[PDB]
C-alpha cells in the first residue's frame, strides 16, 4: 500500500511538472513570435 | 438469523473506529 | 410596437428564483415551459423547478409544476413526445417529466457516470424527423451526448469536443440550422463559436471563430425559411455587451451591434421574419432589430417595469409574441406589432441586399 | 458645401454621443479634406462633452460595486465564480472605456490628445482606467487561497452528521470527502487562465486534481446515493430485510 501511494504521488508530480513545462514552452514561443513581429515592424520602419 | 447492520448502528460503529484513530 | 400581453408569476414556486430557460411547445404553441434554479431564500424547498404556463386560458396559476433536487439550468419540450418535458440540471442529470404522472419528481434521470454527463448541462434539444429523433445534450466540460427519449440509462452516443491541442471547450449555448441534424453550432465561454459535426468522418469541432472577447451568452441560428435561404446565418450574444451576426462561410464578423450599455444576455431570430431578431440585456431592456429597416438602431425597444435584469428570451412559433424571463422568476410576454413581425414578400430580398451591402 | 448642410442636418437629429459617431462614421472619404474637418470642428467641442457623459455614465456603473450589481447575481446563475466574475465585470467596462476613447480619436483625428479639451478628457479616462485594474483582485485571491491551503486529502470518504426530521438522533449520511469551496477553485483557476492571469503553479495543481477527482468523486456519491436509495426501499418493507 505504501508503494502504491508513492507511485500515485509520483504520477501526480510528474503530470504537474509536465504541465508547467508545456506552459513555459508556450510562453517562450509566444515571446519569440511577438518579438519576430516587432522585428518585422522595425524593418518596415527602416524601409519607410 | 444474520441481519444486515442498520445504517445508524453501522455508522456508529464507524464513528467509534474513526474517533479512536 | 411591443404591447404587454401577459405576465406569469407564481408566489409559492417562482418567487426569488432566476428564469434559467424558456421554450414553446410545437404541438401546443400556447404552452410555455420555464426553468428555475435553487432559491437561496428557501434552502428546504426543491432546488430545481420547472413550470408550464398557458396562454389560451387567462388563469394565472401554473398549468403544470415540476421540481427536482438539482437546479434546472435548462429545459425544453419533447417535440415528438408531447407528454414529456426534458431538462438539464446543475449536477448534470438529464431529468425528464411526464405530465400524465401525478408525481412531480422526474420519472427518469440519467446517471452522472463517466459514460453520461458529469457537469452542468445548459443546452438540450430534440432534433430529427418524426421517424428519427435524438436528444442532444452538452455539458460545461465539453462533453456532448446523444440520448434516446425512450431510454435515458446510457447515451446513444458520447464524446468530448476539442478544437486544437485537445483543449476542452466549455460549451455554454448551442443551436442548429433548420432541418439539419448532423451539423450544429456551439457558443462556448471562450467568446469563440464552433461549427461542429455530430457524426461522420469529421465528427467534432470543425471550425474556430475568434469573434467575441468575452463569454458567449446565447447562440441562435436562422429560423425563418423562404425564398432566399439564410440557414447559414446565426447570431451570438455575449457578456461583452455585443451581439454578433455571422455566417458559416466567413470566419470573421459580418456585423457586430454594440448599442447596448449592458451585458447582452440573449439573442434570437424571429421564426417568420428573416431580417428581424430580438435580444435581451441585464439592464432590463428587450430590443428588436430589423436589419431590413436598420442595422443601426433598435427597431423596437421596451423595458420591463422596474427594469428587472432579463435573462432568457424565447420567440413564439408564430412570431407574433415574445416571452422573456428575468432574474426574479417573473415572465413577461409582449405581442409584436403586425407591421414588424409580419414579413412582406420583399423582406427576403431586402435582407439579401442588406447582407450584400455589408 | 452641400455636405456642410448635411453636417447641419445629421447632428441636429442626434443628441447621444453614440448617435453622432454612427453618422460621423459614414463620412469616411471626407477625413482627407480639411473642409469637412472644420465643419467637424464646429461640432467637436460638443462631442467631447457627449462622450464625457458616456464615460461618466460608465463610471456611474462602476460606482455600484460588483456584488451590488445585477451582474454578480446573474453571474452566479451562470456558473461563474465570484472572483473571476468581478474581474470579468471590470474588464468589460475598461474595454468600453477604450471603445469610447477610439471614437474620440476618430472624432478629433490623430493628435487629439494635444487638444486642451483632449487633455482633460484623457486625464478623466486615465483615472477611471486606473480604478479598473484587475490585477489587484487576482493577486489577493492567490494569497488568500494559499492561506486556506485547499486539498481534498484526508480519506476518500469522510462521513458527516445531519439532523433528520422525525428522528431524535442525528442521522449520519455517507458523503464523499469534499468541501464546497473546492468546486470554486476548479472554476476560478480555469477562468483565470483564460483571462490571462498567471495562476500560481501550486494552486494550479490543487484545482485541476479536484477537477480530475470530480468524475470519480461524483461516481462514488452515485454509489452512496444508490445504496442509500436502495435502503429506504428496504426500510419501506421490513419483510425483505
Amino acid at each position: 500500500e505504501h508503494l502504491e501511494q508513492e507511485k500515485h504521488e509520483l504520477r501526480r508530480r510528474f503530470e504537474n511538472r509536465e504541465g508547467e513545462w508545456e506552459g513555459r514552452v508556450s510562453e517562450l514561443e509566444t515571446d519569440v513570435k511577438q518579438l519576430q513581429d516587432e522585428l518585422e515592424r522595425q524593418q518596415l520602419h527602416l524601409r519607410e | 438469523e444474520l441481519a444486515a447492520e442498520d445504517e445508524q448502528v453501522f455508522l456508529m460503529k464507524q464513528q467509534s473506529l474513526l474517533a479512536k484513530q | 410596437k411591443l404591447s404587454l400581453n401577459r405576465q406569469f408569476f407564481d408566489e409559492r414556486w417562482s418567487k426569488h428564483r432566476v428564469v434559467s430557460c424558456l421554450d414553446w411547445s410545437s404541438q401546443y404553441p400556447e404552452l410555455l415551459v420555464a426553468s428555475y434554479n435553487n432559491n437561496e431564500d428557501a434552502p428546504h424547498e426543491p432546488d430545481g423547478v420547472a413550470l408550464v404556463w398557458n396562454m389560451k386560458y387567462k388563469k394565472t396559476t401554473p398549468e403544470y409544476v415540476f421540481h427536482c433536487q438539482s437546479a434546472v439550468m435548462s429545459a425544453t419540450f419533447a417535440k415528438f413526445h408531447p407528454n414529456l418535458v426534458v431538462g438539464g440540471t446543475y449536477s448534470g442529470q438529464i431529468v425528464l417529466w411526464d405530465n400524465r404522472s401525478n408525481k412531480r419528481t422526474p420519472v427518469q434521470r440519467t446517471p452522472l457516470s463517466a459514460a453520461a454527463h458529469t457537469h452542468p448541462v445548459y443546452c438540450v434539444n430534440v432534433v430529427g424527423t418524426q421517424n428519427a429523433h435524438n436528444l442532444i445534450s452538452i455539458s460545461t466540460d465539453g462533453k456532448i451526448c446523444s440520448w434516446s427519449l425512450d431510454m435515458l440509462s446510457h447515451p446513444q452516443d458520447s464524446m468530448e469536443l476539442v478544437h486544437k491541442q485537445s483543449k476542452a471547450v466549455a460549451v455554454t449555448s448551442m443551436s442548429f440550422p433548420v432541418g439539419d441534424v448532423n451539423n450544429f453550432v456551439v457558443g462556448s465561454e471562450e467568446g469563440s463559436v464552433y461549427t461542429a459535426c455530430r457524426h461522420g468522418s469529421k465528427a467534432g469541432i470543425s471550425e474556430m471563430f475568434e469573434g467575441h472577447q468575452g463569454p458567449i451568452t446565447g447562440i441562435h441560428c436562422h429560423a425563418a425559411v423562404g425564398a432566399v435561404d439564410f440557414s447559414h446565418l446565426f447570431v451570438t450574444s455575449s457578456f461583452d455587451w455585443t451581439v454578433k451576426l455571422w455566417t458559416t462561410k466567413n470566419n470573421k464578423p459580418l456585423y457586430s451591434f454594440e448599442d447596448n450599455a449592458d451585458y447582452v444576455y440573449d439573442v434570437m431570430w424571429s421564426p417568420t421574419h428573416p431580417a428581424l431578431f430580438a435580444c435581451v440585456d441585464g439592464m432590463g431592456r428587450l430590443d428588436l432589430w430589423n436589419l431590413n429597416n436598420d442595422t443601426e438602431v433598435p427597431t423596437a425597444s421596451i423595458s420591463v417595469e422596474g427594469n428587472p435584469a432579463l435573462n432568457r428570451v424565447r420567440w413564439t412559433h408564430s412570431g407574433r409574441e415574445i416571452a422573456v424571463g428575468d432574474s426574479e422568476g417573473q415572465i413577461v410576454i409582449y405581442d409584436v406589432g403586425e407591421q414588424i413581425a409580419v414579413p412582406r414578400n420583399d423582406e427576403w430580398a431586402r435582407f439579401g441586399r442588406t447582407l450584400a451591402e455589408i | 458645401t452641400r455636405i456642410t448642410a448635411r453636417l447641419r442636418d445629421q447632428l441636429g437629429t442626434a443628441k447621444n454621443a453614440n448617435e453622432m459617431f454612427r453618422i460621423f462614421s459614414r463620412f469616411n472619404a471626407l477625413f482627407v479634406r480639411p473642409h469637412i474637418r472644420g465643419a467637424i470642428r464646429e461640432y467637436q467641442t460638443q462631442l467631447i462633452q457627449r462622450v464625457k457623459d458616456d464615460i461618466e455614465s460608465l463610471h456611474d456603473k462602476f460606482k455600484v460595486q460588483y456584488p451590488q450589481s445585477q451582474a454578480c447575481k446573474m453571474s452566479h446563475v451562470r456558473d461563474l465564480p465570484p472572483v473571476s466574475g468581478s474581474i470579468i465585470w471590470a474588464k468589460q467596462i475598461d474595454r468600453q472605456l477604450t471603445a469610447y476613447m477610439k471614437r474620440v480619436e476618430d472624432v478629433l483625428g490623430k493628435g487629439w490628445e494635444n487638444h486642451v479639451e483632449g487633455q482633460k478628457l484623457k486625464q478623466d479616462g486615465d483615472s477611471f482606467r486606473m480604478k479598473l485594474n484587475t490585477q489587484e483582485i487576482f493577486d489577493d485571491w492567490a494569497r488568500k487561497v494559499q492561506q486556506r491551503n485547499l486539498g481534498v486529502s484526508g480519506r476518500i470518504f469522510t462521513i458527516e452528521s445531519t439532523r433528520v426530521r422525525g428522528r431524535t438522533g442525528n442521522v449520519l449520511k455517507l458523503k464523499v470527502n469534499f468541501l464546497p469551496e473546492i468546486i470554486t477553485l476548479s472554476k476560478e483557476v480555469r477562468n483565470l487562465k483564460w483571462l490571462g492571469f498567471r495562476v500560481p503553479l501550486a494552486i494550479v495543481n490543487k484545482a485541476h486534481q479536484a477537477n480530475q477527482l470530480y468524475p470519480f468523486a461524483i461516481s462514488l456519491i452515485e454509489s452512496v446515493r444508490t445504496y442509500e436509495r436502495t435502503c429506504e426501499k428496504v426500510e419501506e418493507r421490513n419483510t425483505i430485510s
